[PDB]
């Protein structure tokens, strides 16, 4: 909260209204000064003054009342390590599928068009996070990083919404004109995120303008985490919908078989639809201490990394639609 | 030229049993699915049986099933239709019927009143 | 009884009269005469203008004398009249059957014609006097689907139809004048000679039958096919001609000779035949399989000098350019590639 | 000059806006075609949606059908029923009435579900003649065994609702009929196209609503093929 | 039946008397007619993008 | 909580403990020489 910066501006504050000044305070019993932020403030710190009227000299000084309150490293640095492998495939396999997906003309279904944003949204969200960790971990220059952070990270959020709002539209509207709405999707994929990230940068540089814009400020960094949760219960509503009509279609096409087939079509949904986030959703800001943080990080930065990785396996290299191009383009070849 | 010619067919008493010999020539009698077809007397044409290219797919018609017993010889290019038992109700002129099309299980227009690949066929009569 | 048994025995004793006399004029044969002839080698040919535009599946074409324009239809009311040079659509006539099988452009370029289920083969002016093109006349008096119209003159069009009839009827009063019967099966393609005083027409009963125009008799029958004809067309001098059918074999039967002479038949394919045309020299021939791809056979030795593996379902019409500039093909794929 | 050529540009760009529009109202019509035989019923069918080739046309839903009957043709379908490979569905109608052209229709459903072609367009099976179907099971003058010897070792499927104060043989023999059909659709079904049965009288104030609901199916399960999900 | 086969026997009279030829002296025209127009095809020979409309 | 945004939060906190802690030992360091 309190900046390098303004605990800097304090002491020099206090040092103008000094000009003996020894570095830290105005001075023997001086209560711990209020403007050095991790000073024990019911503490003093002492001088000696002689029978001469000079300070004692070795100036001595104690302030170890002051410094009452002054292993973490390693934990941080575990959470690191793990996505930063994990985005690296995804980058990897995703640009990998947009170019597969890109110039076989015989793939330009409006299906697989939502298909290469999501793809390109989750590139963004892979890279945004290496330029956040290069510019911070590695003054509006950073800023610009945090604020394009958020930005591609809530397409990504909202890109899994539109692809689960597209196959949703698909079956609950009669003979969907899915060429009708597919502009105002787009629209909202990448339009309707600015909306709120442009509003949180309002709020966070009139208002809050200290540092990077990279500590919470209180309700203000709900302007980005309400609306971006607004689309995981929303695209798990999207998804048990699905996963019970696709259940009715096995129904009446066996009972066993019907089952199966329904785990195995709710299994490669799960990537797509992002129903990994409704588990630690209502997660607040809890202390880095506490068991429940240690494993939901574990579990989230796991997962996210490999998204990407898993939604390019599923739905554009075990895809049997997509498969049958690169054969009739291998015989073509070769 | 595709020509069909089937042998066997007369008269024979009620409970009796015939077999019909259709010989096939100007084409290759291995690929196309074969059936048996009987036009009854003021009556159209009903399918009564087909074979598949290996013998392995036989069906029937339910009004003669397992008393008609139809087989193929890809060797001499003759196909075969065994009358176990024969009801007076089967009183017919039975055509040899060839499927259009060689390598496709789909046999359309074997009944049709004018099909091109169906032999001019034997009259099958049963009385006493 | 006696009498109708006397007719198959005399009319049986001509098809033996005749198979003695075709196998008697069989001293040679076209395989082993050109067997020192050069062989084509390899023609590769690779698609120049794809054509796009077509709603539904493309069903059948046809080229302009122009070697420039070429017509065609889709089943979904649309003829739609290209520019080959320049991919330019000069016009999208809206038909009133969305169900078509066959268009042909006249040789003055004035008409165009289609028909398929409606049983009418309708003639579009295209050269009114008024902005749009507008229907010249229906012939109507067919009995089954249209399956192939092509053009003897501006005022004379020859059609077959599924009634197993082909008819010659007169646009300027739109009743049908020559009527030709004999086929026993759906009548799928015709072919004019180059002189026109003749035409060839493949059935669905594994018979081609040569018919003379101006007399109305079938002169010649063609057999030794196995299954329906789907595609026929003459040799370009016009003393010869070749067929497909569904049996994945092409065949090209000699007007003089009287039987067939040569077959082009592949170990690999079993894919019915559904489009043939000759090339200008008419050293190859060019045939359209229902397995997704064109095969360009070396028409004096039955040998695949290419293939033409462009289109994503059944290729539905072939065609040659009058000069042998190029050939496009049609399919159901909607799009109608052209291949140089 | 290029004068020629600005006009030829612009006549396309004008075919191109027609054509636009064309392609709006053609995806927005589903094409059916009506199939069956002389005595199935397909014309008391079309007066429910009257509400050479003929065509009718009907919305349910605001949603357009065009319901094709081929009628000028001949007894020989194998090259013209090759055009509805794009349709939407078969409509086929059956005269449940008439056990001897009962086989006929069941070979006819053979020749269609495994056709080359049309092994990817789904059935709307229609059974028609429901009403006489009662009264000649009840009558006991004509068996199905009599016809199909295979009806004696039948019985009534656990999964088959009677109509309200029904007789339960008539509800083993439309079921018998129901699965005779369903079993060649099973036989050779891979997921690509299904059947869609339905029990149909002449006097029904429906089957636009049954139609209009299995075609809404039949759209439904091409996108989740698609996504493979299915 | 009767009335067809009498017409049937007739038409395969006109056919029975066309005058054939030896396929040696018949094969030969496709095969002479194909070497003489050889040189105006071009898709026997690859036309160059000059002459070529389509290029 | 997006746990990538929290965690942002979280190392923003964890840099403003090591960092200030530093400039301190430093300047206190400097007041006791002096």
């Amino acid at each position: 909260v309190m900046t390098k910066e303004e605990q800097i501006f304090l002491l020099h504050r206090a040092q103008a209204q000094c000009e003996e000044w020894d570095h830290i305070l105005c001075w023997v019993a001086v209560p711990c000064p209020d403007y050095i932020y991790d000073f024990n403030h019911k503490g003093h710190a002492y001088r000696r003054c002689d029978r001469n009227g000079s300070w004692e000299l070795v100036t001595w000084a104690n302030y170890s009342e002051c410094v009452k309150f002054l292993r973490e490293r390693e934990v941080f640095d575990r959470l690191g390590m793990i996505y930063t492998v994990g985005y690296s495939v995804s980058l990897a396999s995703l640009t990998v599928a947009v170019l597969i997906l890109a110039y076989f003309r015989r793939l330009h279904c409006t299906r697989n068009y939502i298909h290469m944003h999501l793809f390109l949204s989750f590139m963004l969200r892979a890279v945004s996070i290496f330029v956040k960790d290069a510019v911070l971990y590695s003054y509006a220059g950073c800023r610009v990083a945090v604020t394009f952070f958020l930005y591609f990270l809530a397409t990504n959020y909202y890109w899994i919404l539109v692809e689960g709002l597209y196959l949703h539209s698909l079956i609950f509207m009669a003979f969907f004109s899915e060429k009708k709405y597919l502009w105002g999707f787009t629209v909202f994929g990448w339009g309707l995120p600015a909306v709120f990230v442009a509003v949180w940068v309002s709020v966070r540089a009139t208002l809050a303008n200290t540092g990077c814009w990279d500590l919470s400020s209180g309700n203000k960094k709900w302007i980005i985490q309400v609306p971006i949760l607004a689309s995981i219960v929303l695209n798990f509503i999207l998804f048990i919908n699905i996963v019970r009509v696709l259940a009715t279609k096995l129904r009446e096409t066996d009972t066993r078989q019907q089952y199966r087939k329904l785990l195995k079509s709710t299994l490669v949904l799960m990537p797509l639809f992002g129903v990994h986030y409704i588990v630690f959703m209502a997660t607040p800001y809890t202390e880095v201490s506490g068991t429940l943080w240690q494993v939901q990080m574990h579990y989230e930065m796991l997962f996210n990394s490999f998204q990407g990785f898993f939604v390019a396996i599923i739905y554009c290299f075990c895809n049997g639609e997509v498969q049958a191009e690169i054969k009739k383009s291998w015989s073509r070849w070769t | 030229q595709v020509q069909l010619q089937e042998s066997g067919g007369g008269l024979v008493q009620p409970g009796g049993s015939l077999r019909l010999s259709c010989a096939a020539s100007g084409f290759t009698f291995s690929n196309y699915k074969m059936n048996w077809v009987r036009q009854a007397p003021g009556k159209g044409l009903e399918w009564v049986s087909d074979i598949s290219q290996s013998g392995a797919s036989i069906s029937y018609t339910g009004s003669v099933k397992g008393r008609f017993t139809i087989s193929r010889d890809n060797a001499k290019n003759t196909l075969y239709l065994q009358m176990n038992s024969l009801k007076p109700e089967d009183t017919a002129v039975y055509y040899c019927a060839r499927c259009p099309a060689p390598f496709t299980r789909d046999c359309f227009d074997v009944t049709s009143t004018t099909y091109a690949y169906r032999g001019q066929g034997t009259q099958v009569t049963v009385s006493s | 009884q006696s009498e109708l048994d006397q007719l198959r025995q005399e009319a049986e004793q001509l098809k033996n009269q005749i198979r003695d006399a075709r196998k008697a004029c069989a001293d040679a044969t076209l395989s082993q005469i050109t067997n020192n002839i050069d062989p084509v080698g390899r023609i590769q040919m690779r698609t120049r203008r794809t054509l796009r535009g077509h709603l539904a599946k493309i069903y059948a074409m046809h080229w302009g004398t122009d070697s420039r324009l070429l017509v065609s239809a889709s089943q979904d009311g649309k003829l739609i009249i290209w520019d080959s040079y320049t991919t330019n659509k000069v016009h999208a006539i809206p038909l009133r059957s969305s169900w078509v099988m066959t268009c042909a452009y006249a040789p003055s370029g004035n008409y165009v014609a289609c028909g398929g289920l409606d049983n009418i083969c309708s003639i579009y002016n295209l050269k009114t006097r008024e902005g749009n093109v507008r229907v010249s006349r229906e012939l109507a008096g067919h009995t089954g689907y249209l399956s192939c119209c092509r053009f003897l003159d501006d005022n004379q069009i020859v059609t077959s139809s599924g009634d197993t009839t082909c008819a010659l009827w007169d646009i300027e009063t739109g009743q049908q004048t020559t009527t030709f019967t004999g086929h026993t099966g759906d009548v799928m393609s015709l072919s004019l000679a180059p002189d026109t005083r003749l035409f060839v027409s493949g059935a669905c009963d594994a018979s081609a039958k040569l018919w003379d125009v101006r007399e109305g008799m079938c002169r010649q029958t063609f057999t030794g096919h196995e299954s329906d004809i789907n595609a026929i067309c003459f040799f370009p001098n016009g003393n010869a001609f070749a067929t497909g059918s569904d049996d994945a074999t092409c065949r090209l039967f000699d007007l003089r000779a009287d039987q067939e002479l040569m077959t082009y038949s592949h170990d690999n394919i079993i894919c019915g035949i559904t489009s043939v045309s000759f090339s200008k020299s008419g050293r190859l021939l060019l045939a359209g399989y229902d397995d997704f791809n064109c095969n360009v056979w070396d028409a004096l030795k039955a040998d695949r000098a290419g293939v033409l593996a462009g289109h994503d379902n059944r290729v539905s019409c072939l065609g040659v350019t009058d000069d042998g500039m190029a050939v496009a093909t049609g399919s159901w794929d909607s799009f109608l590639k052209i291949w140089n | 000059q290029r004068n020629e050529e600005k006009a030829q540009r612009e006549a396309n760009k004008k075919i191109e806006k027609q054509l636009q529009k064309d392609k709006q109202v053609y995806r927005a019509t589903h094409r059916l075609l009506l199939l069956g035989a002389d005595n199935s019923g397909k014309s008391t069918i079309v007066k429910q949606m009257r509400i050479g080739i003929f065509e009718t046309k009907f919305q349910v839903d605001k949603v357009n059908f065009h319901m094709f009957d081929v009628g000028g043709q001949r007894d020989e379908r194998r090259k013209w029923i090759q055009c509805f490979n794009d349709v939407t569905a078969i409509i086929f109608v059956v005269d449940s009435s008439d056990y001897n052209r009962l086989q006929e229709a069941l070979n006819l459903f053979k020749s269609i579900w495994n056709n080359r072609w049309l092994r990817t367009i789904s059935v709307i099976l229609f059974l028609n003649k429901q009403d006489l179907l009662a009264e000649k099971v009840l009558a006991g003058k004509s068996k199905i065994e009599d016809y199909f010897p295979e009806f004696a070792r039948y019985t009534t499927p656990e999964d088959a609702t009677p109509e309200p104060g029904e007789d339960p043989r008539v509800t083993r023999a439309k079921y018998f009929i129901r699965d005779e059909f369903l079993r060649i659709s099973t036989a050779s079904g891979d997921g690509r196209h299904y059947c869609y049965p339905h029990f149909t009288c002449a006097v029904d104030t429906e089957n636009a609503r049954r139609i209009f609901n299995d075609c809404r199916d039949i759209i439904q399960r091409m996108h989740l093929r698609q996504y493979e999900l299915l | 039946s009767i009335a067809q086969a009498r017409k049937l026997v007739e038409q395969l009279k006109m056919e029975a008397n066309i005058d054939r030829i030896k396929v040696s002296k018949a094969a030969a025209d496709l095969m002479a007619y194909c070497e003489a127009h050889a040189k105006e095809d071009p898709l026997l020979t690859p036309v160059p993008a000059s002459e070529n409309p389509f290029r | 909580s997006v746990s990538e945004i929290q965690l942002m939060h979280n190392l923003g906190k964890h840099l403003n403990s090591m960092e200030r802690v530093e400039w301190l030992r430093k300047k206190l360091q400097d007041v006791h020489n002096f």
